[PDB]
Parts: C-alpha cells; sequence; structure tokens
RNA sequence: GACGACGUUGAUAGGCCGGGUGUGUAAGCGCAGCGAUGCGUUGAGCUAACCGGUACUAAUGAACCGUGAGGCUUAACCUU
RNA sequence: GUAACGGGGCUAAACCAUGCACCGAAGCUGCGGCAGCGACGCUUAUGCGUUGUUGGGUAGGGGAGCGUUCUGUAAGCCUGCGAAGGUGUGCUGUGAGGCAUGCUGGAGGUAUCAGAAGUGCGAAUGCUGACAUAAGUAACGAUAAAGCGGGUGAAAAGCCCGCUCGCCGGAAGACCAAGGGUUCCUGUCCAACGUUAAUCGGGGCAGGGUGAGUCGACCCCUAAGGCGAGGCCGAAAGGCGU
RNA sequence: CCCGGCGAGGGGAGUGAAAAAGAACCUGAAACCGUGUACGUACAAGCAGUGGGAGCACGCUUAGGCGUGUGACUGCGUACC
RNA sequence: GGUUAAGCGACUAAGCGUACACGGUGGAUGCCCUGGCAGUCAGAGGCGAUGAAGGACGUGCUAAUCUGCGAUAAGCGUCGG
C-alpha cells in the first residue's frame, strides 16, 4: 500500500529540482536519504524534508515498517509564477518571471 | 545575432542529454567510531581514522 | 573534459639539511673624530620557481562497477 | 569540382533505309453509381419505362441548402430513475451536418410549421488575456580589501562583541534652509520587498517620543509687482488707473 | 493526533448528499510542462505526407487468417495568404 | 563429440518520436443576477443673505473606512401610526 507527501509552492524553478529527484527514483528510503545528505544543491534540501515526512506517515497512520519502504513514484510539477518589473538602459522596463513548483513523493512496500 | 527559426522541444531535450548530474559510489566506515563519512574527510562527531581529533 | 607520474612493499607535493646563484661588507659591540661619517670583527648578512639528498606532515583498511566457458549452417579435419 | 550524352557504360547501346512485335496518359473501351438539359410516352397534385447528349475553371451572373441566438405554437412535451456544457466510442448522408450511447457534471432544455437577425474567422506590422523560444545563457551597478576567535540560532563569508589590516579627512566629518512627511527610539516577526543567504533592515505589526516672554513664524514698515471704491475707455466678456 | 523551525506545506480523524465543493473554493476547454506502458530509432541526406508493405505487442475468434497501436524497406512529392 | 576456416546473424538507448492512461498550469464554455440600456402613463419643473450647490474637521463601550448626524453631534421635544 502506497503513502504520500507533497510540498506545494516551493520556491524553485521545476527544472532545477528535477535533477535531484532522478537520483532517488526507485531506490530504497535507507539508501536515498544518505545520497541526499552529501549532494551540494539547495534542492536536496528542499527534497529531503518531503521525504522523511513521508516515511513518518507510513508508521502513524498506515503502520508500515521502515526497512520494507523504498521509493516507488517521484515527480515535480510546475507551479505559478509571480510578476516583478526590472528596469534597463534608455528608460526601457522588463518583466521577470519567478517559477515555483509543486513536488510529490510515493512511498511503498512494493 | 538571433535566430531566424523557432527551436522544437526535441533539440532542446537533446541539449540536455550531458546535464545529469552523478552520485556518490560510496561511503567510508570509520573504525572506532562507527558513522559514515566522505572519504579523506572528517566525520560529522569529530573523529578521522579513529583518532579523535579536535571536535569544539 | 582529456593525457602522464605516484599513494607506506612509498621521494608524488610541502617542509627540512647541504650546495649553487643574485645582491654587495647586516645587527650588536669596540676604536678615531666637536660633528655629519670612516675603519675593524667581515665578501658579512639575507636569498623565489634551480641542483643533490632526507618519511618530519599529507597521500587509510575498505567499499563500488565489471561475471561464471561464450549463436546457427557448411567444408576441411581430430578420425591426412 | 569531373561539369558541352541526366549517370553508369557503349565500337553498338552511333548514323541511313526497309519490315514485324511490345511498353507507354486522368485520351478511348468494359463493369457499378450520381446529377444538368432536350425532345417522346398527353405522362400528370409527377415519378419513370424509357431515349439522346452534357458535367476543367479566376473576375462575375443564376439556382438550391446546413447550423447558431431570440418570438409564437407551449399552463404542451423531455428531465434528480440525471438537463445544458466538457470528454470518448459506434452508426449514417453527395456536402455544410445528423442520431444513439459510456464517463464527468448537478438544473435546466425543447419537437413540428412559421417569424426576426449584433448569424459562421487563419491572416488586416488587427485588439485584450494566458503561455512558449533563445537559456538556466548575459548580468548581479565604480578594482577603497579583507583575516581569525567567541556568542545567538533549525541554519552564519554578510547580524552582535573583541583583536588586527585597509580607505576618506576644504570630506566619504559636523550643523541648517528648500523639499519630503514618522523614514526617529524600544519590543516582536521573516511570506512578499533587499539584484545571493539572513537571526539583520529606511520591510510587516504594536507601544512610546517633539515642553520657549528672549530661537523662527504670526505681528509693525516698505521694493519689483499684483488687486483696485468713484473715475476714464470698450459690441458683450472686459482693459487701464486715482 | 503525527512529520516540520511553537514555520510554510502536507498525511489521518471529524462535518456534509458531495471536501477530485477546504476558503488560491460551481462547471474546469486549448496553447504549454511532466510520470508510467507498447512499438520504432545511433552507415543515413531535403515541406515530414501519400500508395505499397515485413516484423512485434494486444483484443477477438465453434483456428474463421479480422479489428486496434507502432512503421524496417520502397514509387511519387519544393507550405499557406 | 573436439579443433580450425568461410558465410550469415538477434540481444545495447546517452537521448528522441508517435499512440494511450493519469496529473500540473491556465480560466474558455454552460447556467445565474440587488447592475445597466430604450420607452409608456402620471407627478414635480427650481435652490439661495432665515446663508445655497460642493467641501474641511469632528461625533460611538470603538483602532480604521462607509452611512447618519453637528459641541443638544448613529441624536432632543410634541402630535399620530
Amino acid at each position: 500500500m502506497e503513502t504520500i507527501a507533497k510540498h506545494r509552492h516551493a520556491r524553485s524553478s521545476a527544472q532545477k529540482v528535477r535533477l535531484v529527484a532522478d537520483l532517488i527514483r526507485g531506490k530504497k528510503v535507507s539508501q536515498a536519504l544518505d545520497i541526499l545528505t552529501y549532494t551540494n544543491k539547495k534542492a536536496a534540501v528542499l527534497v529531503k524534508k518531503v521525504l522523511e515526512s513521508a516515511i513518518a506517515n507510513a508508521e502513524h497512520n498506515d503502520g508500515a515498517d521502515i526497512d520494507d519502504l523504498k521509493v516507488t513514484k517521484i515527480f515535480v510539477d510546475e507551479g505559478p509564477s509571480m510578476k516583478r518589473i526590472m528596469p534597463r538602459a534608455k528608460g526601457r522596463a522588463d518583466r521577470i518571471l519567478k517559477r515555483t513548483s509543486h513536488i510529490t513523493v510515493v512511498v511503498s512496500d512494493r | 545575432a538571433v535566430q531566424q527559426n523557432k527551436p522544437t522541444r526535441s533539440k532542446r531535450g537533446m541539449r540536455r542529454s550531458h546535464d545529469a548530474l552523478t552520485a556518490v559510489t560510496s561511503l567510508s566506515v570509520d573504525k572506532t567510531s562507527g558513522e559514515k563519512h566522505l572519504r579523506h574527510h572528517i566525520t560529522a562527531d569529530g573523529y578521522y581514522r579513529g583518532r579523535k581529533v579536535i571536535a569544539k
């Protein structure tokens, strides 16, 4: 059986986060945690917290066992953008986009 | 200076084929403390090769 | 990126020891002079990337990837 | 860059004369289907039995239809035993289209025959909103410069404390007018704002702070100039001036 | 009640006909961006389709040799206003 | 069955394409009206030195804005419902 954890409206573009997510797809939870610990990326911290939350939900709500868990599904989706104005030379103006994303993690005994 | 035609999404994916990043092959184990650490680096507790280096 | 050398059964890099090279008689003390200065100790002191040596410091035991005799048909051969 | 047979190659696979075969088009013939215009059968509120012939097409002329919103027929008919809309599948007509049904949706829809139009979009460097590309590329605003220890904290190259180093010093120091209008002090918070992080801030929220007979304004006096009782002048408005 | 910085954001429980009606809230189309499965693709040259067509996967079938997805190889072919 | 030689030969996907399934972003479509548009039949066609039109500042158990009101300040007296 599956358990889900999510983090919506994260301040990071989906392209940057997807790089970290590909590392742990299909791996065991114990091995996945070690990989994220020694990755020097900002997105690694964000993904680590989501993974830990999913594991915690398993025992309290589903009564699973740590040793039998592994990462079955993981994906990132684009979120709403924020509009800002950046002045340029000669009186011209430019539009700036600040992108967000949604992070989903699924852990199962399969 | 600028493009004449819009590149396709297929061409975009081809360029990013070298963007994947690699993970650490393995981690070392201290002979005394017992916890994992990066090779040739001190442990979080403050050990290195079972010597207990300064851990202020 | 790549390519070459080495990792304790070790001269790979730094330090250290000796030499070379460059600059040109350090500091301290003594003597002469009213003094600025001069002379002796003294070709002295200092000296990067160079040459010949030396395990004092750093190069850790492990772990990871890669397997387990390698298709079918025909001819000559093992058994010219 | 062979470059004066399209190529390979050819002594016939070249040229001249004669003869017989075959290849070759949406042309002609064969088989099935649709439509226009003619004469005949006096058929017929007209379809055919037949019977000839025709059917590339811009500018442009003539004929016949599909679908959308609204009014009557309708106090009718369908519908919570599931309406409109959205998304699939099957069938059907020469075409614009039509019919049935699974899932989603949760309250309206409308036959037939007539009537009226804000009645059909790919283009006009068309108008408004949303989202791509270049690309995780350029850049992060004076080349006066930073190093270490301790503290707080989930997290410290940037905040607080301490010791060194560097820069300005007729200013990059100090006090005001003009202008702005709470940016001033203390506690607390980190979403957004700060071209990075942030425990920090001229950022968010709450409370506190400006004490005059002598400083300034008001007040008395006038310069340039403005307004101006009567007055002079001008179609009206109005102009000049004691 | 649980993970997290007495955060942001989530997983249960509960309310309701419905929470894929949770306040970024009725219905929720298109451009655009992702995860999973089947087939094709690293000696082959051009408006990317069309006619022919092997192999593979899957659903059927009184094997009825049919339907659906993919498309090695080959003839022809230089968008629209 | 063994050795040698010749001929032929599937299994790879760093990435990409088509189809289907499930999502994100975005706010079209359908349904809805305490808002608008055009008229018909009747009212009233002026307000002001007894200080107008339009404004400033105040007014609550009240920190802000809107409505009402004016130091008698979301109100006072009297006659009716």
